[PDB]
């Protein structure tokens, strides 16, 4: 049974610029043209999707 | 890797703070990390599945975007 | 444009471990990472304000996991 308003707020709303950005590593290598989906694309997911038992 | 543990104590209570809530119990730590593993699973599975039909290995917002939507979200920006 | 609520590198590091049980060589945009932080962000507000409802109901300030639950129940995720 724990309270959320009081003494210790402020400390819960510090800000931490080393967690408060993105890692390169994980994300898109670089800038690279990336194909966006079609109707026919689109569909045979949103049909292999459902078809999931 | 076990990066749940990553979804803290102080940004539970962030979002709760936010969510209007007043006081919270100790177990809803480990229940909200749970609510979220489940959610983010069903939500990338569907991404990763828009990707993989687009033949590609790169993940876009608009691939986040249609698996929201099968999933129930509506998320404004796009 | 900014909002503190989950750190965003423990967030990416979670959206990059749960991809890695579906998919091998994926990588992520930007863009698709801070699509899903808003998404769940979002979520789970939203759950913690229907959460806190459920608790005013059993005439309680402190929110309990039985709460979470109920919110998630009636919108229909379990």
């Amino acid at each position: 049974g724990e309270e959320l308003i009081g003494d210790g707020m402020e400390r819960d709303y510090r800000a931490i610029p080393e967690l408060d950005a993105y890692e390169a590593e994980g994300l898109a290598l670089d800038d690279e043209d990336v194909e966006e989906l079609t109707a026919s694309q689109r569909e045979a997911a949103e049909r292999a999707m459902r078809q999931r038992d | 890797r076990d990066n749940i543990q990553g979804i803290t104590k102080p940004a539970i209570r962030r979002l709760a703070r936010r969510g209007g809530v007043k006081r919270i119990s100790g177990l809803i730590y480990e229940e909200t990390r749970g609510v979220l593993k489940v959610f983010l699973e069903n939500v990338i599975r569907d991404a990763v599945t828009y990707t993989e039909h687009a033949k590609r290995k790169t993940v876009t917002a608009m691939d986040v975007v249609y698996a929201l939507k099968r999933q129930g979200r509506t998320l404004y920006g796009f | 444009s900014t909002e503190l609520l989950i750190r965003k590198l423990p967030f990416q590091r979670l959206v990059r471990e749960i991809a890695q049980d579906f998919k091998t060589d994926l990588r992520f945009q930007s863009s698709a990472v801070m699509a899903l932080q808003e998404a769940s962000e979002a979520y789970l507000v939203g759950l913690f304000e229907d959460t806190n409802l459920c608790a005013i109901h059993a005439k309680r300030v402190t929110i309990m996991p039985k709460d979470i639950q109920l919110a998630r129940r009636i919108r229909g995720e379990r």
